[PDB]
Parts: structure tokens; C-alpha cells; sequence
């Protein structure tokens, strides 16, 4: 089962202890069933090889910051398995441009590439994790009810218990209500969604600055937010 | 189809929706002025020419019923049109 699951999804082994306990849940078996019945009659994004690419850039112990997203971008070519991130040959969507805007404001000394591929951050310990891992091409929130969130929740719960001192950036009410980490053990940062509709301009968000100031106090080095 | 066509019927422009963000009535009520009945999917496209963000707010999947259209200019100013 773990060897087969890990097979199908090309999941990295470092994540075995946090994920394995979840397969044994009957609700997980059905989730995988619902996923497989769907790939047969619908174009599902992102590709199977990318659905768990977040387990591949750093180990659970290397994680420093966890940023939560909703579902993956639904136009082909955009999503590659990370929250907010877009492949390098795709223009950064509106919410990403604001996230990247908030970064340059906190760190004006930063040389940004103008691009939106966040794999540099992932390698540094920033876990960009959606709560709904797949979406049907062209339909938003199409797989939002098949159970990805109960699963992802299970993994985050374990991660938070295994490694104290994680910084969580929860953007928008949905993300805030979804993940409820212990605030005495972790730095929980909340803000309005980076979307341009938000009442407060996200470019005024200083989470990247506070996250690093926190990491400084626990003796962990700061993340280089430039991308 | 549907959604993008609406943006064209309303703006004339053939814009491609780039992301769809889920917001709760309270997060929306705060900006649009009115409170929707349910959760809102904000579909956002960007018209680079005019440098405006065209947001088509519909209801959640699988209904996706159009509720309001919002055009925000380079200076953050909104033009709201309840559909």
C-alpha cells in the first residue's frame, strides 16, 4: 500500500511517517477511488506526477513556513502541485502578483525575476500546500468535495505535532477556518486573501518580515524571499 | 464558455479567467456592499491593455451562478455591477 501509493504518485519517502497513517483510514481509500474514477472521464489537473510534487522539494524536518491554498489553477499549464506557484512559462496570476508585490515591499533589497515559479522557496522549506489537490480542467472547485482536505489536514496535523516552531501564513477566512494550528507552539499569521478584491491591499502584508523575525528568535535562518 | 462569455458580453473584451478564489459572504460583503447568500467564487482575469482586473463573482461550484461583476482600475478603484 505505501509502496504502491508512493509508486502511483511518485511521492518522496521522507514523507512516509506523516502520510502512511492516513491510508489506513477508510475515507482515504474512497478518496483515491473517487480520484481514479474521475481521471477516466475528465481532464484532471495537475498531472498525476505533479499532484504530490510538494513532498519532493524538502523533507518534513526541513520545513519552516507553511502557506495554505485552496484548489489548483484550472487552466492547463498553470499548476504544478504547489499552492500559488505557476510553471515558469506562464504569467503570474493576479493573486500571485500581489504576493510577489508584498515580498518586494518587505524586502526592497530583493532582485525579483518577474516570474512566478515558487520552487526556489519550496527548496528552502516553504511548504506551499493546497487543501484540494486536484481540479477538473476548466471547472473551479470541481473536486473540492471528494475529500482531499480531510487528508491534507491529517498530514498537516502530524507535521505540526512532529516539529514545533513552524510559521503558518493563513490567507483569507477559508484558509483560516481550515487549518487551526496550536498558537502556543507555532507562529500563526493571518491576513486577507491576496486576491485583488480584498478590502485591504495585500501589498501591505508583512508576514514575510514577521516570519523571518520569528525564525531569528528560534535560531533558524531566515528565508530568502526573492524569487 | 459561459463565464468567459459573460465577461465579454459585459466588457466586450475576450478575457481569460486566471484564478478562481473562494470567499465567504463576510469577506465579500465588506467590498461589494451587499452580502451574498452563499460562498463566492471570485474569477479574476486581467486586461493588460487597460491594466484592470476584471473579476466575475459567481456562486460556488457546481452552480457558478453570476452574482456581480467588478472592474478595478490601476489605482485600486472598483466599478461594481450587480448582475
Amino acid at each position: 500500500d505505501w509502496t504502491t501509493f508512493r509508486r502511483v504518485f511518485l511521492i518522496d519517502d521522507a514523507w512516509r511517517p506523516l502520510m502512511e497513517p492516513e491510508l489506513a483510514n477508510p475515507l482515504t481509500a474512497h478518496l483515491l477511488a473517487e480520484y481514479n474514477r474521475r481521471c477516466q472521464t475528465e481532464e484532471v489537473l495537475p498531472p498525476r506526477e505533479d499532484v504530490f510534487s510538494w513532498t519532493r522539494y524538502c523533507t518534513p524536518d526541513e520545513v519552516r513556513v507553511v502557506i495554505i491554498g485552496q484548489d489548483p489553477y484550472h487552466h492547463p499549464g498553470q499548476a504544478h502541485g504547489l499552492a500559488f506557484s505557476v510553471r515558469a512559462n506562464v504569467p503570474p496570476p493576479p493573486s500571485l502578483r500581489n504576493v510577489l508585490a508584498a515580498v518586494k515591499n518587505c524586502y526592497p533589497e530583493a532582485r525579483m525575476s518577474g516570474h512566478g515559479c515558487l520552487e526556489k522557496w519550496a527548496r528552502d522549506g516553504v511548504l506551499l500546500l493546497n487543501t484540494t489537490l486536484t481540479v477538473k480542467r476548466g471547472a473551479a472547485a470541481s473536486h473540492s468535495r471528494i475529500g482531499w482536505d480531510r487528508f491534507v489536514g491529517g498530514v498537516i496535523r502530524r507535521l505540526a505535532a512532529r516539529r514545533p516552531g513552524l510559521v503558518f501564513m493563513l490567507w483569507g477566512t477559508h484558509a483560516q477556518n481550515a487549518i487551526r494550528p496550536d498558537p502556543r507552539v507555532h507562529c500563526v499569521l493571518k491576513f486577507s486573501h491576496p486576491s485583488p478584491l480584498s478590502k485591504v491591499p495585500f501589498g501591505t502584508c508583512q508576514h514575510f518580515l514577521v516570519a523571518n523575525r520569528y525564525l531569528e528568535t528560534r535560531s533558524i535562518s531566515p528565508i530568502d524571499w526573492s524569487v | 464558455t459561459n463565464l468567459s462569455d459573460i465577461i465579454e458580453k459585459e466588457t466586450g473584451k475576450q478575457l481569460v479567467i486566471q484564478e478562481s478564489i473562494l470567499m465567504l459572504p463576510e469577506e465579500v460583503e465588506e467590498v461589494i456592499g451587499n452580502k451574498p447568500e452563499s460562498d463566492i467564487l471570485v474569477h479574476t482575469a486581467y486586461d493588460e491593455s487597460t491594466d484592470e482586473n476584471v473579476m466575475l463573482l459567481t456562486s460556488d461550484a457546481p452552480e457558478y451562478k453570476p452574482w456581480a461583476l467588478v472592474i478595478q482600475d490601476s489605482n485600486g478603484e472598483n466599478k461594481i455591477k450587480m448582475l
